């Protein structure tokens, strides 16, 4: 086992790292073929109180 | 004096850039395979149990130069990708 | 998004994972510890919630998967242990098919995704955009305190 | 920019990728963990 | 004598719910539908209808192979056969396993004609 | 915008014009169909309202971008020495279009090493490319040159009102970002007025290569403070 938790340890972090390019890297159809841009009516209020949460102070948002 | 500068400009020699543009993308893989390839050891080190002392020397000693590995090639590669320096 | 829907959309949006989340649920119900109590419960009750409204499947997408794992890592275990060819074999041919079923997973998820849900909301492809041109016309052409009435389900991109 | 069946090719390189090597860890873990 | 009761009340309202039993209760759908010939049938052609004896089928289609899999987790904690009749039996059910998620794509093809991944 | 860049060598541009169409406005309000079946007829000869405009970049572009306040417009052409451009909205009189446009340009065509020493540089920066025949009621031309680049000489073929200097801070810039040098004019024509301003500034190699030290100090840093973070 002294071998064993090293080789682990690699292989855990070789799978998350390749969890994690398939994880984001299979979402990203919409911004390749279409500029980055914000779907669906909803998120646009969120995008601009996002803005307004960046321009203003915290209190005023 | 516009002249004068206008005069210096086009006598003096053109730009000759230090790493070519097409080839950056080259070193920055082998820098990125390195940079990781060494700060594992690092880990390790910091990991296995040993004397304080050489534990904190046998880790700066090789985190000195994956921090140098990593600093030149996060700037080949953020020229690869499309953003300058 | 407020409806009930029909089975073919769960084996759409989950490839195989939906008939060993079954098996899943009754392999927890084998051995009952605190916290299987817990995961069938989550189970059960995300999955009535899923079949009545729609809207609720994403909630049931975790426990499809935690389900399914529980179910499938147990095979593999049994049938990934080496402590005989005629026993490698069988090993063999019991642990392909369902490395074989993850390929399909695999597949069939990025097929999915490219095709149903990857689709601009703004900009039909079909690449006309009205939308942004009306808009934009109002922003430049038109003064900063002038107020627009429209349908309810445009305010936002307005 | 990247293509769109250039990326497609990654995502499932990707996916393919990381379902190889989680059935790599779990078969030896299952032999070489005390049973 | 107790937690069987538990799994069948677990089970009863999990594997209907998963099939869209609602989706028949809340528009009203009759169970048999005869065609233009008088011939029962058994799918409906498109992604956003269903009969009442597909949800039939498919549960009973998702019981084969959940029961399937739990089988071969199940085989190797028998000892009235020997370890080879054993191994040869899993391998039976795997195979059948196969060839019955292939025939339930199949029947899938008819909700969606135009589905790429096959067997 | 004009980014200059030592280690990619290439100087990239990024303009952002406020049109203004001033011929006479339309009465009866606009009308698609009319529009739509005037074209359709031989008529679109020299017409009042902008439909394309044509600039007219330096001689190797690349990487061209047209974007919008609202997004990426897609009927843009990039030709020859030549980028057509479609607004969204045809400007008719008194329409406002604002827009940004984009290109990049290898670096050895801009700069020239100097001859008595290797690390001082002459910049030749063209003042305006754009449209055939406009007017420009305000211009405002920022040149960025890298981290620590340090400004000997600056002059203009054409009268400028203010030049000032600052700093402002882009990717990877973790001390005192670049030095941006901007110049404002107020009446430019565009063909007419075609200069080129010539600044000419020094970039020591002590300072080119404390570009990768300066991130190698963070990732240093970090690994530092997860040992302690660790060990302790
Ligand atoms: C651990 C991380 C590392 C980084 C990364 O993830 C995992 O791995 C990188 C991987 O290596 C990828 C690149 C691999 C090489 C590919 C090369 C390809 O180049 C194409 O571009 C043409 C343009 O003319 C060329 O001709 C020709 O050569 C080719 O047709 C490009 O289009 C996509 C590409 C660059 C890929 C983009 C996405 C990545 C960079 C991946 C991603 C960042
Ligand atoms: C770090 C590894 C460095 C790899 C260097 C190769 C980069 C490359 O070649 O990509 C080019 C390519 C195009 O460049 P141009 O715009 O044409 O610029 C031309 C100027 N020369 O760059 C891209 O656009 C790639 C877009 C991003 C890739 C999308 C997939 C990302 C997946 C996420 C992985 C994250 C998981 C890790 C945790
Ligand atoms: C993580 C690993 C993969 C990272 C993928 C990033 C590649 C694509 C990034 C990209 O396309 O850049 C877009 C955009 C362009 O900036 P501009 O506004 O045009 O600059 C103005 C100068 N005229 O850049 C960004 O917004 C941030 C990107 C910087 C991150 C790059 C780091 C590379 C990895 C280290
Ligand atoms: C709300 C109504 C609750 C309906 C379920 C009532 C449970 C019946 C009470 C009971 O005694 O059942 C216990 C019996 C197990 O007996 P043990 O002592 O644990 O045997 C040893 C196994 N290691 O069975 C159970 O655990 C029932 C499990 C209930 C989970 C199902 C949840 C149903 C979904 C909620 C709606
Ligand atoms: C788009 O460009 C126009 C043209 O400059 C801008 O309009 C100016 O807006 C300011 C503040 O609203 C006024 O004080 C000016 O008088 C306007 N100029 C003209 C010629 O009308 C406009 O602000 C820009 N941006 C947007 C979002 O429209
Ligand atoms: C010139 O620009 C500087 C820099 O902001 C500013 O402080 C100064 O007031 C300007 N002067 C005029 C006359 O515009």
């Amino acid at each position: 086992s002294c071998v064993l938790s090293v080789f682990q340890t690699i292989l855990k972090l070789v799978i998350f790292v390749a969890i994690f390019g398939a994880a984001i890297s299979s979402r990203l159809f919409a911004v390749i073929k279409f500029e980055s841009i914000i779907h669906e009516f909803d998120p646009w209020f969120n995008y601009r109180a996002t803005k307004y949460l960046v321009n203003n102070s915290f209190y005023k948002f | 004096t516009y002249e004068q500068l206008y005069k210096e400009f086009h006598s003096s020699k053109s730009f000759q850039p230090f790493i070519h543009l097409d080839t950056q993308p080259k070193f920055a893989i082998c820098g990125l395979i390195v940079t990781l390839a060494v700060l594992s050891s690092a880990l390790f080190a910091v990991g296995s149990k040993s004397s304080y002392i050489k534990k904190l020397f046998f880790y700066t000693i090789l985190s000195v130069i994956g921090s140098l590995f990593a600093g030149l090639t996060t700037v080949f590669a953020s020229n690869s990708f499309g953003v300058y320096v | 998004e407020h409806q009930p829907v029909s089975w073919p959309a769960f084996f759409f949006d989950t490839h195989f994972l939906i008939w060993l989340f079954p098996a899943g649920v009754f392999l927890l119900f084998l051995d009952l510890k605190d916290e299987h109590v817990f995961v069938i419960a989550y189970s059960v009750l995300c999955s009535y919630f899923a079949g009545v409204m729609v809207r609720l499947m994403l909630t049931l997408t975790p426990v499809i998967c935690v389900s399914a794992a529980v179910a499938l890592s147990k095979i593999f275990d049994i049938y990934l242990d080496f402590k005989k060819p005629a026993a490698l074999l069988a090993k063999l041919i019991v642990s392909g098919s369902f490395i074989f079923y993850l390929y399909l997973f695999v597949f069939h998820s990025t097929w999915v995704t490219r095709t149903a849900y990857s689709s601009p909301s703004v900009v039909l492809p079909s690449l006309i955009d009205d939308f942004r041109e009306a808009y934009y016309w109002l922003r430049m052409n038109s003064d900063e305190d002038s107020k627009v009435a429209a349908w309810w389900d445009y305010g936002y991109q307005i | 920019m990247i293509s769109d069946e250039q990326l497609n090719s990654l995502a499932i390189t990707f996916g393919i990728v990381m379902m190889t090597l989680i059935v790599i860890y779990h078969a030896v873990d299952s032999t070489m963990s005390p049973k | 004598k107790w937690k069987l009761f538990s799994m069948i009340l677990s089970l009863g309202i999990l594997l209907p719910s998963i099939t869209g039993y609602k989706f028949v209760e809340m528009n009203a759908i009759p169970f048999i539908a005869r065609d233009a010939k008088n011939r029962i049938m058994y799918f409906s052609g498109g992604s956003g209808w269903q009969f009442g004896i597909e949800i039939f089928s498919v549960s009973l289609m998702y019981i084969v192979m959940s029961a399937l899999s739990v089988l071969l987790i199940y085989v190797p904690k028998i000892s009235c056969v020997s370890e080879k009749m054993r191994g040869l039996l899993s391998s039976f059910l795997a195979c059948v396993l196969f060839y019955f998620f292939s025939y339930f794509i199949s029947c899938y093809l008819i909700k969606n004609p135009g589905y790429p991944i096959v067997f | 915008d004009i980014w200059l860049s030592h280690w990619a060598s290439t100087i990239q541009f990024e303009e952002y014009y406020e049109l203004t169409n001033k011929a006479a406005k339309l009465s009866k309000g606009f009308s698609r169909l009319e529009l739509m079946k005037q074209i359709q007829t031989q008529n679109m000869r020299q017409t009042h309202f902008v439909t394309v405009l044509d600039m007219l970049l330096p001689e190797g572009a690349t990487d061209h971008y047209f974007t919008d306040l609202v997004g990426l417009v897609s009927t843009s052409h990039a030709e020859r020495d030549h980028f057509f451009i479609r607004p969204r909205f045809p400007i008719f009189g008194g329409w406002n279009y604002n827009f940004t446009v984009g290109w990049t340009n290898k670096l050895s065509d801009f700069l020239h090493v100097s001859s008595g020493s290797d690390e001082k540089f002459v910049a030749s920066i063209p003042i305006l490319n754009g449209p055939p025949d406009t007017v420009y009621d305000n211009v405002e031309l920022s040149v960025f040159l890298p981290e620590g680049a340090e400004i000997f000489d600056i002059d203009s073929p054409v009268p400028f009102t203010n030049v000032s200097i600052e700093t402002q801070k882009s990717y990877f810039d973790l001390n005192k970002g670049h030095v941006k040098l901007t110049f404002s004019y107020r009446n430019l024509i565009s063909q007419v007025a075609n200069g080129q301003v010539l600044i000419k500034y020094d970039y020591p190699k002590s300072s080119f290569f404390k570009k990768p030290l300066s991130i190698a100090c963070y990732i240093f840093t970090a690994l530092m403070g997860v040992f302690v973070l660790k060990t302790l």
